[PDB]
């Protein structure tokens, strides 16, 4: 085998999730400009 | 009694209006308008009241209130 190369050895055969930042304040717009439920509180209002 | 409006109320506030990113000091700058206008209308709101000779404001003075400050308000009344 390639033991007995003594001049130009073969070399050749051997070696949680986040979301990004932005998203969640848009799905947020989303929701609330879909219903028309008050946002303030109602006893700390009055 | 002004800090009961906070944090997320006008966080929800914004994102009805369609914000996306808000400043620390929105807030309390939000605050100071939002005292303004109270104070504008329900001073007018108050005056009617005087002139009624009555001690409660019913759900009229604050629509008509609103009404002589160019707010006008449907459904709480004719």
């Amino acid at each position: 085998a390639r033991t007995m190369q003594t001049a130009r050895k073969s070399t050749g055969g051997k070696a949680p999730h986040r979301y990004r930042p932005g998203t969640v304040a848009l799905r947020e717009i989303r929701r609330y400009q879909k219903s028309t439920e008050l946002l303030i509180r109602k006893l700390p209002f009055q | 009694n002004i800090q009961g409006i906070t944090k997320p109320a006008i966080r929800r506030l914004a994102r009805r209006g369609g914000v996306k990113r808000i400043s620390g000091l929105i807030y309390e700058e939000t605050r100071g308008v939002l005292k303004v206008f109270l104070e504008n209308v329900i001073r007018d709101a108050v005056t009617y009241t005087e002139h009624a000779k009555r001690k409660t404001v019913t759900a009229m003075d604050v629509v008509y209130a609103l009404k002589r400050q160019g707010r006008t308000l449907y459904g709480f009344g004719g």
